């Protein structure tokens, strides 16, 4: 259904 | 012209966006679909929960990977029929362009002009 997108990282 | 709007009336969409913003308050909901006339593959999913601090370029990268294009296949994105500024975040785009159903709508195309 939904797609949760990641966040970038340092 | 988005299929999500052809599929569901406004009140349904609003109730879904409201419910998603309450359940995932640090994410913004974004509907991603092909632009009219676009000659590009379809995405598996059209409803995305986007971290508000993603940059536009970071969002492009994530969506592009899900379309499975060859590198030589160009890709453009449109919000309200215009390519968004690269220097924005997705939360900015959402703040400035979300609809009254609480969704931001992003179209994508092989072409650089919406609807070509």
């Amino acid at each position: 259904d939904w797609e949760n997108l990641p966040s970038p990282r340092f | 012209k988005f299929q999500y709007k052809e599929d569901h009336p406004f009140e349904y969409r609003k109730k879904e966006g409201e419910k998603i913003r309450k359940k995932y308050p640090d994410r913004v909901p974004v509907i991603v679909e092909k632009a009219p006339k676009a000659r590009v593959p379809d995405l598996d999913k059209r409803k995305y929960l986007v971290p508000s601090d993603l940059t536009v370029g970071q969002f492009y990268f994530l969506i592009r990977k899900r379309i499975h294009l060859r590198p030589e296949d160009a890709l453009f994105f449109f919000v309200n029929n215009t390519i968004p500024p690269t220097s924005a975040t997705m939360g900015q785009l959402y703040e400035d362009n979300h609809e009254e159903d609480y969704f931001l709508y992003v179209a994508y195309s092989d072409e650089s002009v919406y609807g070509k």
